[PDB]
């Protein structure tokens, strides 16, 4: 019953009300609690654990920080990462990033507007007559 | 030699459209369109001063073979003004000799590529 | 003007507007995917806001604040980030900023501060290259969407900087985007002084589990990187926002040479057909 945001410099990974934190603070592991005293720890490449009604959630998280109010836990972490999907890679959280993003998503992009600036040069060349 | 003059012309024309807008152009098409840019104010000849073959067959070798890529384009005709004046003055002899073979089959023969290349590396140890 | 390459001088004026359209279709895209990415990354520079309040409120100790929270004296050397879209068509955001650098480059070499540059972009990698300013850092090839990975290679090396006194200022000069048609430039200062209204921190105290002294530095670095991938994202909006407003001002300037193009054709149309119907009345009489 307290107020997890596991946020990162490009997205905010979750928002939701969390039982248990098992944080990898960089001095030793620490659990977090709806009315834990307000903290403020650097955390160490490992596996955040997030225990929500039973379920436990392994959000692996290369580096990052962690400021636990009585009230609410932000996890300003650097990298956050579910190996517990597994099929993220075969999903399109991957697998589209794969495809369906850098390979369309920019290469694409670059190509099409290279290709219109080209286009654009060239009968900007061919009306130097007006 | 003038085959090599007029590919660069011509691939120069056709990079225009980049040089008018583009500034992030690869080195190597600055230095390509550079060579044009040398190879255009090389043709800037004044009026009554015509040149003969055995000259224009000279400045053309200098051109085209890179012994004029370190000259700045405002000076290139004046160079090449000079470099004749020097050919006049210094060797008479290669103007001779390059006029007296101009019609074999390989103009570039040894004895006529070297006493040019050695000219023209005289003149460029001269002047500047 | 012979009726037949006015024809032509038409329909390459057409081309260019519909590519000019297309262009700018695609930059008020990108725009509004880059506005909301920005807005995505502002809760956590939010948080780490109010978190650098916070613990400044706190290790006040300029000797603790010696780490990168310091205020070098001296100010010898100083450092400009300058970030400058990667291709032209922007408009004159490209040129605004890099004229900024300069009036700041002058202002600061004017202190005798030795000023430096890390440029983000290929348009700014240039500017300086040629200036002579070869940027002490570059990062080109920057795409819509880069991620905060990407800026780190080059604030690795300015935070190194004004750690090992190389320098003793960092401030960078990107592209703001007050409306959708102004993208003012602006200067931002990078060293993490922090320290705003104590109404702002309220003096949240925390048990730093570390240490006060080890939370610090590990977190000034992170936030100095949070404000460049920041004024990075800034950036990108402006230049899209910028594209967006060139080539909408370039496909009306085109639509304006189509219709007096159009004009002139018609003119020529109806002069070449007196001329025919004349000439074949001459020869018939």
């Amino acid at each position: 019953p307290i107020h997890l945001e596991i946020v990162t410099a490009e997205r905010v990974i979750l928002s939701d009300d969390v039982d248990m934190i098992s944080a990898p603070t960089k001095d030793g592991r620490v659990g977090i609690l709806p009315r834990h005293a307000p903290l403020m720890t650097i955390l160490e490449p490992g596996e955040l654990d997030i225990i929500k009604n039973g379920e436990r959630t392994p959000f692996a998280v290369s580096g990052g920080f962690m400021e636990v109010l009585p009230h609410r836990v932000t996890i300003l972490a650097d990298t956050v990462e579910r190996a517990d999907e597994i099929d993220e890679a075969r999903a399109e959280q991957a697998r589209a990033e794969a495809e369906a993003r850098r390979r369309e998503a920019q290469s694409e992009r670059d190509m099409a507007l290279a290709e219109a600036k080209l286009r654009k040069e060239m009968v900007r060349l061919r009306v130097a007559q007006l | 030699v003038a085959g090599k003059l007029k590919g660069e012309l011509a691939q120069f024309r056709d990079l225009a459209a980049f040089a008018q807008f583009a500034s992030d152009l690869d080195a190597t098409t600055k230095a390509q369109i550079e060579r044009g840019q040398r190879l255009q104010e090389l043709l800037k000849q004044p009026q009554y001063q015509p040149l003969p073959v055995e000259d224009q067959v000279a400045v053309l070798y200098a051109a085209t073979n890179n012994y004029l890529d370190d000259v700045p384009v405002p000076l290139i005709t004046k160079w090449r003004d000079d470099f004749l004046a020097f050919l006049r003055t210094a060797h008479p002899e290669v103007r001779k000799l390059i006029y007296d073979n101009r019609l074999d089959r390989k103009f570039p023969t040894p004895e006529v590529k070297e006493a040019l290349e050695a000219a023209i590396k005289e003149f460029k140890a001269t002047s500047n | 003007p012979s009726s037949r390459e006015i024809k032509r001088r038409i329909r390459s004026v057409k081309n260019v507007a519909q590519i000019t359209r297309a262009m700018e279709m695609v930059s008020a895209s990108k725009m509004r995917r880059a506005q909301r990415n920005v807005l995505a990354t502002r809760p956590y520079a939010d948080r780490m806001r109010e978190v650098m309040a916070n613990l400044t409120a706190r290790v006040v100790g300029a000797a603790r604040r010696g780490t990168l929270l310091e205020k070098r004296e001296t100010v010898k050397s100083v450092a400009l980030l300058v970030v400058t879209p990667d291709r032209g068509l922007c408009g004159s955001l490209v040129a605004n900023v890099l004229r900024r650098a300069g009036r700041f480059i002058t202002e600061q070499r004017a202190m005798g501060r030795t000023v430096d540059v890390y440029t983000f972009g290929r348009k700014g990698r240039d500017f300086f290259l040629r200036t002579g300013f070869a940027p002490a850092g570059e990062a080109t090839r920057l795409g819509d969407a880069p991620k905060l990975e990407a800026i780190l290679g080059v604030a690795i090396s300015a935070i190194n900087g004004f750690q090992s006194g190389k320098y003793d200022e960092l401030y960078i000069i990107y592209s703001e985007f007050i409306n959708t048609l102004v993208q003012r430039p602006a200067i931002k200062q990078l060293l993490p002084v922090e320290s705003p209204d104590i109404s702002t921190t309220t003096n949240v105290d925390y048990t730093y589990e570390p240490g006060e002294e080890e939370v610090l530095n590990s977190i000034l670095p992170r936030y100095v990187e949070t404000q460049i991938y920041q004024a990075v994202l800034e950036s990108i909006a402006s230049e899209h926002s910028a594209r967006m407003v060139a080539m909408r001002n370039a496909t009306n300037n085109a639509k304006d040479l189509v219709r007096d193009l159009t004009l002139s054709f018609n003119k020529a149309r109806q002069a070449a057909i007196t001329k025919e119907v004349s000439e074949i009345a001459s020869g018939a009489a």
